[PDB]
């Protein structure tokens, strides 16, 4: 009949044609509850905070501040040898080192055999 | 007439 | 001014002007407005100058280095005469970069001069420049960083045992 | 000799005497707007003089008058060239960027930053004249680097908006991919020619010159919007319409080529830089004037329009016609501006309405605008005898008669039939038709500023091609030998691509409801080529 | 419940108490004398007769002489007929060679 | 939902469902209306990344 | 450009609007005249009014105040609100 | 030397005898007299150097470090002065005292004719470095100075030991002419990296450069300012004096350390695109520009002399100006989140200007001598090997990157709204800005005093 | 999906939201105005065919292929408003949209040049300050426990006292500053 709308990791499915919008059931509800009432509770104690006129100003977020303490300060306690994080390691740590320096030696001995031979185009080289 | 005042930072500094 | 030996340069010949048309054009009364309107207080005010610098003349000099014994002549890990021959070597040095300097100086103004013409007319300068740039080459390319006389005395008797082989082969 | 120089360099310095004022200020400006349109009027009428005595005879030279520094064998100086290509550039920036201020003294009268953007308007001016007058590498990398910096700075010029520094930042990203090529380009004419000077690069006369080529063509292709780096000049329409109007039209995207037809000794003694250029021009062309067969943003048709006409530019530098090239862009910097200037104008009327679906009626409703718009599209197309006939055409005559790829013939002949194709759905999309805006008509162009600004690129439009044309040297052979098929070409095809899209055009009023299939999903959302990589390449 | 400790304190605002502060000191006598003491010792006094300095270097590491001394000897070889550069940097005759 | 635990360092930080701020309500009174965003609500790990000035998740009808 | 409206000039502009449709007539049409009560329009007549409110002023309602404007008094308060008339 | 070295130490009565309130004033102003004398460096030849005694000496590699140093003084006082304010008197002296003896030791490191005396001095910068970043740092193991100590300073003092009774001396002017070529074998490999890897660290190289973005972090305005501006080109600076001895060992032994250089510059450079502190950005931008500097040492040739020491000195300048921009930011807001303060050109526009200004000269924008060096580096690994120039040029697309994310994220968008302690840009932050910047715009009227022994 | 004052959209809710966007799809393929406005009637009689249907599953089921022809039949740039999020000129003025309390930090000689509008802003600032504490406790006690349900906030009650968390949207900027 139509094309479905098959989705992407860097092209979602959209609200429309997501079935969990369409359902009706009770829990939905709930939760539908639960989220708004978190969200307008938080909302609540943003906007007191940030019209109160004793506060001359940054109304921290700790959400903000999770997350640059994520970014950085979660880093090496969470770390634990195993097969994937070991071998990413290995893969993206030292795999390109070799292949740049495999790829530089072979150019830099085939130009030095080529000079060494006399066979380079240097002739107006002098600047180095 | 009319003029509306414009909201700016301290240029003074 | 210069010296136009070191800098040469053909005569410069124009032609005189034959307008074929009756139109006046802009480039004559305009380079007359610019003789009298800017050529003339330019040069009145260059004249006073110049009058003001002629009441006191007095002279700079360009500076003599005469010749010390080369790093040849020198006994091994003597360094106060091998600092003297580092330092002529390091004088001697820039002078040739500045000579090759100004042999491109030459090669520029001879391609731009010449206009379209310049495969032709400066097969001179061109040859003249490849002969100091391969001459720069054999004397100075592939030294690094930490030149000194040494380094390149060492790269000259490499290049004269390779020579000496190619002719010794040769016969 | 004294009078030549000393008006050139008296270009540059008025120009930068501006700036000085902006920096050395204390007080509120009585209009310094004003003052730089004032300025560059008279940098244009001061540059005039060269221009008209190499004319008469053909004067070319050289100032080298500031030895900056010597790097043991490299002797870099303030360097410039004064030859053809500064004395037929030179000018007709000038007379495209008063009209453009004089133009965005209307367009951008509310603004109260508008001495800042004058500022940035000037800083591109200044880098744009030192690109065009440079005789080293460095002096040109100097003016590169300045044009793509006030690129970033002029369209992230309303900087509160995301979309703006995203594409300004675009912008910045191509460009830079650009400048890996310029500075392969830079380091091996250092490596094996010991120079910049463009003096002892044509001297030296390099065989192996593939590398550096392939650099130039690089840096073109990021700075001429060519294919595989050109959707920065589809994004770069959001900032300000004088910005999108100089820069992205006639001065800074023309920057590449330029940078390719300055070095046409090399390109010239090189068959595989020349294929190159040719097919990679064909696929821009093709490619970018598909592109804009299915947009509404006018601002984005005219960017994929001047794109295309840059890709034509890099087929006829393809060709080994490097005089033509640049004809075209001394031609296409008139009615190119001109055309941004009047779909900015009929923006600002229908309140910074951008959409030629709520477009129409302005045929009578803005009868200057109607015409100037009218003028330069038929300039875009190709009517003969305006100005676009002057270079454009002659171009078609010289890509169907030389040893060519056939192919890439084809495609800048499909292209020639697209543009007539998306200029009549400007016109019939924006002028013709039934008004489709809202109802409170505030529609006006009864500024002095904005008819004067329109007015002299409308005298360039009609008489410039035929002026610069006829005043030029002859340079080149022109191919003048042709069978009557292929005379004909470029104006048959382009009066083909017409009446298809007149066709095209009336089967909007037929009252039938059409799904679109793969070619208009394909081309309306840019070819595919801005989201494919720009979702996955940073994801990378 | 936690050791006695004092709270922390605000930051202080210096457009409050001095409305011409340059931000060096709250006191404004100190404040407007560093400002000068900085103006004067950091622009008037290194940054111009810096530049003043530093554009008059005498023949800075003599790249000018050796334009100059070039100027010599180019013109000494363009009279005696001897070519503009040799190959050879220091004579050939005063070096030995390893013998084979 | 947090991180699967393999040792990459992401703690108990949550899997937010991958969607950029484009497909955030653009309509919405937001607390940061640049971002798209509320107070207290727990960012996802790529914020910085998922900005409207960079990579989107929005859907294509291609 | 961008004339400044007025609240009397944006409550003639939106009863000239809801006077040239037909399923109002211009004699009971007033500024308390709800539209689901006062003229028993459909909520698709009342989506269309917004929509032409939208077509006639030149931006767009989002749906979470579309769905709530209820008379022109409304729409002439959203539209003061969103415009900042009388400064 | 001796004429800057006692104006330097009588910095210390002039700052300990003053009164309560002029301990900035009186520093601040005859500091700036040492930087104005400084000038007198600029006594260069283009055969010998400047060589003042057994002890001192200064060429054109060491003069515009020593310029740079000397100038850095009096901006670290005008930097670190308003947040001291809430400090003691005494320890507001001893934190002047700290930076007045860490002037001392540097401008004496560099002058050091002999290599171990320049060992001591080098060793001896650390203390005082430490002392400021531990006391008027901010935030709260210690293993890196143990790593640094074992694979460094210890195994370059046993190597400095040895080129003493080998040679008979370790004057720079001695081993000049007297240097010998070092052979392959493992002796003198082990003795390479004896000699390298202690400035290898002080670079810092990449995989072992994630001491710095955590001291510049935990570091006040001052010390933010020493370490990216002069301490971490003591490393570049110890390299070119050291890689006269070390040749030909590192015509192949300078192949490894360059990988992880010329990828390094382009990982750290990335790391920029994804960082939230805007103080590790700037360090992770120092992390990828010593990177080339690296490189330009280790390929030893004129070119990339000029290119390195060119790029030191600029990168100084930027990194200083980008550190002070941080802290005029974490003087108002108290975070250092770069996501939570935006759109501030809308309230200051001159500091904006000022960011803009770094900025353009962060990406290398002509005719700086960031692009000066940048580009010499550039042409020099180009000669080193023809595929290097796409490790460069994707390295400066991401370096412009960067450079305007940073300006679009925090000067551009929309301001924040729950943050209204944005103050005005007080007079010495602008001031701070401009003495930054205005150096740096005028190196490029005249470049060659920033390019090194062999111009 | 995602409201401020409900947690849902209704199924009513979602049948104006669909009508309404489905128009604007059309009339973004439907350049020319007679045309949109034919099909736009034949649209709207094509909802009202099905607008008194009972069946509540059924009439989700009508509106999941309905998603499904609206999904097939829209255009892919669609029209955007310019000030509507998504156009051409939305966001373009917050650059110019400098928030009130900078006001607050002026030097004296440039606010003695606007005397009056600071000495009718000072009275803005004591009746805020003034009302910050009544409004305060209006909300501590006309919010119940476990924080506020929903976002809505409640008006004023008292004739003399100003509704609460008023001031930041009374003091916005404006559309053109
Ligand atoms: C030795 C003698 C030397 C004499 C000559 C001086 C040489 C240059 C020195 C520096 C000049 C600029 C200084 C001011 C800029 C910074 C502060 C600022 O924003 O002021 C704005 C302010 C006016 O604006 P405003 O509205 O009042 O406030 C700003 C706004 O709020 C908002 O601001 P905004 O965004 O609207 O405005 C910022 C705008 C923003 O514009 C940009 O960011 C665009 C710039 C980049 C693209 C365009 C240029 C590309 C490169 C080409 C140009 C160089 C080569 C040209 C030659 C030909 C080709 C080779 O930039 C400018 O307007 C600056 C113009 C000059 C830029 C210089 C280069 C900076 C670019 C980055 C580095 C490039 C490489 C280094 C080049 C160095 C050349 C010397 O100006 C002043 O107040 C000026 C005060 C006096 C300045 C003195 C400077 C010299 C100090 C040295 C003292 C000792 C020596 C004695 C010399 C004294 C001379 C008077
Ligand atoms: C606006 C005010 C101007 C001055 C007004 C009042 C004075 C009266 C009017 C006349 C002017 C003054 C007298 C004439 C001028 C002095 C003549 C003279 O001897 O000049 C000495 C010299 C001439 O050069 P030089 O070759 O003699 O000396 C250079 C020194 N060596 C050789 C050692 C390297 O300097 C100048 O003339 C400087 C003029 C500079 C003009 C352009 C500046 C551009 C800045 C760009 C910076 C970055 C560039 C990077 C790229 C470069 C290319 C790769
Ligand atoms: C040094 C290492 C440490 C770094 C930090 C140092 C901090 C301490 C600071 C100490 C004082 C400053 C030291 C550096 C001084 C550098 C300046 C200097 O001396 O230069 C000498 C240079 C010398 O150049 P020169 O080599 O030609 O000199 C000729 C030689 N004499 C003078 C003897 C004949 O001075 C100039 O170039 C001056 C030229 C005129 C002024 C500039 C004109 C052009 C300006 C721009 C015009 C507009 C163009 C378009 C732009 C539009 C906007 C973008
Ligand atoms: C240059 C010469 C231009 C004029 C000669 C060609 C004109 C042409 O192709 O005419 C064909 C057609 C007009 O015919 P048609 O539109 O079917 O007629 C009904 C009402 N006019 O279509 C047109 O006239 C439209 C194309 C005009 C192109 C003019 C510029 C070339
Ligand atoms: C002669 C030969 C010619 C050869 C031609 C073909 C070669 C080049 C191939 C294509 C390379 C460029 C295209 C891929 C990267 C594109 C990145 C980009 O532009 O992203 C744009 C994106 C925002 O754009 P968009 O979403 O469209 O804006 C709508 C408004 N919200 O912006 C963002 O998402 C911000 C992203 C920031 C982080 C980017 C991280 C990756 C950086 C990649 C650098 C690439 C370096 C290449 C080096 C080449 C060396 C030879």
């Amino acid at each position: 009949s139509f094309p479905k709308y098959e989705p992407s990791r860097l092209a979602s499915l959209p609200t429309t044609l997501d079935p969990a919008e369409y359902d009706i059931s009770s829990e939905t509800r709930k939760a539908q509850a639960e989220r708004l009432a978190i969200r307008s509770r938080l909302k609540r104690e943003y906007q007191l905070q940030y019209n109160d006129p004793s506060r001359r100003g940054v109304v921290e977020d700790p959400a903000l501040i999770r997350w640059t303490c994520a970014r950085s300060a979660n880093v090496y306690p969470n770390f634990r040898p195993n097969t994937k994080t070991s071998l990413l390691g290995a893969l993206f740590g030292i795999g390109p080192l070799i292949f740049w320096y495999y790829v530089f030696k072979t150019d830099r001995d085939r130009k030095e055999k080529l000079i060494q031979e006399g066979k380079l185009d240097r002739t107006f080289n002098i600047s180095y | 007439g009319k003029r509306l005042f414009i909201i700016k930072p301290s240029g003074f500094y | 001014s210069w010296d136009k030996d070191v800098y040469p340069e053909p005569p410069r010949r124009t032609p005189a002007p034959s307008p074929q048309t009756s139109l006046p054009n802009p480039i004559t009364y305009l380079t007359k407005a610019f003789d009298l309107l800017v050529d003339r207080p330019v040069t009145l005010v260059r004249e006073f100058i110049e009058r003001q610098h002629a009441k006191n003349k007095y002279y700079y000099y360009h500076r003599e280095f005469r010749r010390v014994p080369d790093i040849t002549e020198c006994h091994e890990k003597d360094v106060l005469c091998m600092f003297e021959a580092e330092m002529q070597w390091k004088r001697d040095y820039k002078v040739d970069q500045e000579i090759v300097n100004i042999i491109q100086e030459r090669l520029k103004a001879c391609q731009q001069r010449e206009g379209e013409s310049h495969r032709q007319n400066c097969a001179k300068e061109l040859q003249q420049f490849t002969q100091v740039v391969k001459a720069y080459q054999d004397r100075y390319h592939d030294l690094g960083a930490h030149y000194s006389a040494r380094k390149c005395l060492a790269k000259q008797k490499q290049r004269m045992l390779a020579e000496r082989k190619a002719t010794k082969e040769a016969a | 000799m004294n009078l030549f120089s000393s008006l050139t360099l008296v270009t540059l310095i008025l120009l930068t005497m501006p700036i000085a004022a902006i920096n050395f200020n204390t007080h509120k400006f009585t209009n310094y707007p004003l003052y730089v349109k004032t300025t560059i009027s008279c940098a244009f009428i001061t540059s005039m003089i060269p221009t008209m005595m190499f004319i008469h005879t053909g004067q070319e030279m050289i100032i080298s008058n500031w030895h900056w520094l010597t790097i043991q064998t490299l002797k870099l100086s303030l360097s410039f060239k004064m030859d053809f290509f500064s004395m037929m550039f030179v000018p007709v920036a000038l007379f495209v960027t008063w009209s453009i201020m004089e133009f965005s003294m209307w367009y951008m009268h509310s603004d109260p930053n508008i001495n800042q953007f004058f500022k940035y308007l000037l800083l591109f001016l200044i880098t744009m004249l030192i690109l065009v007058t440079a005789n080293n590498l460095f002096q040109l990398f100097i003016g590169w680097e300045g044009v793509g910096i006030m690129s970033f700075l002029l369209i992230g010029w309303w900087y509160g908006r995301t979309d703006a520094n995203t594409a300004a930042l675009q912008a910045i990203l191509y460009n830079r991919i650009g400048d890996i090529g310029f500075i392969l380009a830079m380091a091996w004419f250092l490596i094996n020619l010991n120079t910049w000077d463009l003096q002892q690069i044509f001297m030296l006369n390099p065989n192996d010159s593939n590398l550096p080529l392939m650099g130039l063509i690089l840096a073109a292709t990021g700075k001429s919007a060519q294919f595989g780096l050109h959707p920065w000049l589809p994004s770069a329409m959001e900032g300000p319409t004088p910005v999108s109007a100089l820069l992205h039209s006639s001065t800074m995207v023309v920057a590449g080529i330029f940078l390719l037809i300055r070095f046409y000794p090399l390109t010239e003694n090189n068959k595989f830089g020349q294929s190159i250029m040719l097919c990679l021009g064909a696929m821009t062309t093709l490619f970018t004037a598909m592109c804009a067969l299915t947009q509404n943003d006018i601002k984005k048709i005219i960017a994929f329009s001047t794109s295309s006409q840059l890709g034509l530019m890099m087929v006829t530098i393809g060709i080994n016609q490097p005089h033509l090239a640049f004809l075209h862009i001394c031609t296409h910097a008139f009615f190119k501006a001109m055309l941004f200037m009047c779909s900015g104008s009929i923006i600002h009327s229908l309140n910074d309405e951008q959409d030629i679906r709520k477009m129409g009626g302005l045929f009578k409703a803005m009868p200057f605008t109607t015409t100037a718009l009218i003028i330069g599209s038929l300039a875009l197309t190709g009517m003969p005898f305006l100005t676009g006939f002057y270079s454009k055409d002659l171009i078609i005559e010289s890509a169907n008669t030389s040893y060519t790829n056939a192919w890439a013939l084809l495609m800048t002949l499909v292209a020639t039939s697209f543009t007539a194709i998306y200029s009549t759905r400007i016109i019939f999309f924006a002028l013709l038709g039934q008004p489709r805006f809202p109802t409170l008509i505030n529609i006006n162009e009864n500024n002095p500023f904005l008819i004067n600004s329109i007015k002299r690129l409308l005298i360039g439009s009609l008489f410039a091609g035929f002026i610069i044309s006829n005043n030029i040297p002859p340079m080149t052979i022109p191919q003048m030998t042709m069978p009557h098929y292929l005379k004909m070409t470029a104006l048959t095809v382009t009066i083909l691509g017409f009446i298809l899209a007149l066709e095209i055009s009336n089967t909007t009023h037929y009252l039938k409801f059409n799904y679109p299939s793969n070619t208009f999903k394909f081309s309306n959302l840019l070819g595919y080529y801005p989201t494919i990589m720009h979702r996955l390449t940073p994801y990378m | 419940l936690r050791w006695q400790e004092d709270p922390e304190p605000e930051d202080e605002n210096l457009y409050e108490k001095n409305p011409d502060s340059h931000g060096y000191d709250k006191d404004p006598a100190v404040d407007v004398w560093n400002m000068r003491v900085v103006f004067f010792f950091g622009f008037s006094i290194v940054l111009v007769l810096g530049s003043t300095f530093v554009a008059y270097l005498p023949d800075y590491r003599m790249q000018e002489w050796a334009r100059r001394e070039a100027e010599r000897l180019v013109k000494y070889r363009e009279a005696h007929g001897l070519p503009l550069m040799e190959s050879n940097c220091f004579d050939p005759s005063k070096i030995q060679l390893p013998e084979d | 939902e947090p991180y699967p635990d393999d040792g990459m360092g992401y703690g108990d930080y949550p899997k937010l469902p991958d969607r950029s701020q484009q497909e955030r309500d653009p309509w919405y009174d937001w607390d940061h209306p640049d971002l798209r965003l509320n107070w207290g609500e727990p960012m996802h790990w790529d914020l910085d990344m998922y900005i409207r000035n960079r990579v989107d998740t929005s859907p294509t009808p291609v | 450009d961008a004339p400044p409206l007025t609240l009397e000039g944006i409550k003639d502009r939106v009863l000239y609007v809801l006077k040239l449709y037909d399923k109002i007539d211009p004699e009971k049409l007033s500024v308390n005249s709800h539209f689901m009560k006062d003229l028993g329009l459909d909520s698709l007549d009342q989506v269309e009014i917004i929509m032409a409110m939208e077509d006639e002023f030149g931006f767009e309602i989002p749906d979470i105040d579309a769905e709530k404007l209820m008379c022109p008094q409304e729409i002439v308060d959203y539209i003061a609100d969103k415009k900042d008339v009388y400064e | 030397m001796l004429k800057y070295i006692i104006p330097t130490m009588m910095l210390m009565p002039l700052t300990w005898l003053s009164k309560n309130s002029m301990i900035w004033i009186n520093t601040t102003l005859h500091s700036l007299l040492i930087s104005l004398t400084s000038l007198l460096l600029l006594n260069q030849f283009g055969d010998n150097s400047l060589n003042f005694s057994l002890t001192f000496f200064s060429d054109s590699l060491s003069t515009p470090l020593l310029i740079l140093t000397m100038w850095l003084l009096p901006l670290m006082l005008m930097a670190s002065q308003h947040h001291l304010s809430k400090e003691n008197l005494a320890r507001k002296k001893l934190f002047i005292s700290m930076l007045i003896l860490l002037q001392l030791f540097l401008i004496m490191t560099f002058t050091a004719t002999e290599l171990i005396f320049f060992y001591i001095m080098f060793e001896a910068t650390l203390v005082p470095t430490l002392i400021i970043i531990t006391r008027w740092g901010n935030q709260t193991a210690g293993l890196y100075f143990l790593f640094y100590t074992l694979a460094g300073s210890l195994p370059l003092l046993v190597a400095l030991i040895y080129i003493q009774n080998t040679m008979g001396s370790l004057n720079f002017l001695i081993l000049q002419y007297w240097v010998q070529p070092m052979p392959n074998s493992w002796s003198n490999t082990f003795m390479w990296l004896a000699c390298m890897m202690a400035f290898m660290v002080k670079m810092p190289l990449y995989g072992l450069h994630l001491w710095l973005p955590k001291a510049h972090v935990e570091a006040p305005i001052a010390g933010s300012m020493v370490l990216a501006a002069i301490l971490l080109k003591l490393g570049g600076y110890g390299m070119m004096r050291i890689t006269l001895l070390l040749n030909p060992i590192t015509d192949f032994m300078a192949y490894p350390f360059i990988m992880l250089s010329l990828w390094g510059m382009i990982m750290t450079s990335s790391i920029c695109l994804r960082q939230t502190d805007l103080k590790s950005l700037i360090a992770y931008s120092s992390v990828s520009h010593m990177a080339l500097v690296i490189v330009a040492i280790l390929i030893q040739t004129p070119w990339s002399y000029m290119g390195a020491t060119a790029l030191m000195i600029a990168h100084g300048l930027t990194s200083s100006m980008l550190f002070c921009l941080a802290n005029s930011n974490y003087e108002r807001v108290h975070s250092r989140t770069m996501i939570l303060a935006r759109g501030l050109q809308t309230l200051l526009p001159l500091m904006a200007a000022w960011w803009l200004l770094a900025s353009l000269t962060n990406l290398a924008l002509p005719p700086s001598i960031n692009l000066i060096g940048e580009l010499f580096v550039v042409m020099s690994t180009f000669s080193w090997s023809n595929i290097t120039i796409i490790l460069m040029g994707l390295n400066m697309v991401i370096t412009a990157l960067y450079s305007l994310y940073m300006l679009i994220t925090t000067q551009r968008g929309k301001h924040t709204h729950h943050i209204n302690n944005i103050l005005p840009s007080f007079t010495r932050e602008n001031a701070l800005m401009s003495l930054h910047m205005l150096p740096l715009l005028l190196l490029s009227l005249n470049p060659k005093i920033i390019l090194g022994p062999l111009y | 999906a995602f409201l401020p004052s409900a947690a849902y959209l209704t199924h009513q809710q979602k049948v104006l939201q669909l009508y309404k966007r489905a128009l604007r799809h059309l009339e973004s393929r439907c350049v020319h105005r007679d045309k949109y406005r034919y099909f736009a009637c034949l649209l709207r009689a094509r909802f009202d065919e099905h607008k008194n249907e009972k069946d509540m599953v059924k009439a989700t089921q009508l509106l999941r292929e309905a998603e499904k022809e609206f999904w097939h039949g829209q255009h892919p740039q669609p029209y955007i408003f310019p000030e509507s999020p998504g156009g051409t000129s939305y966001e373009r003025y917050e650059c110019y949209k400098v928030p009130e309390w900078c006001l607050d930090d002026w030097h004296p000689s440039e606010k003695a040049m606007y005397p009056d509008y600071f000495a009718k802003r000072e009275q803005w600032k004591k009746l805020r300050r003034e009302s910050w504490e009544r409004e305060v406790k209006q909300l501590q006690e006309e919010t119940p426990v476990g924080g506020p349900r929903t976002e809505a906030l409640p008006p004023a009650r008292k004739q003399g006292d100003l509704p609460p968390l008023w001031w930041h949207i009374v003091t916005r900027p404006r559309e053109r500053p």
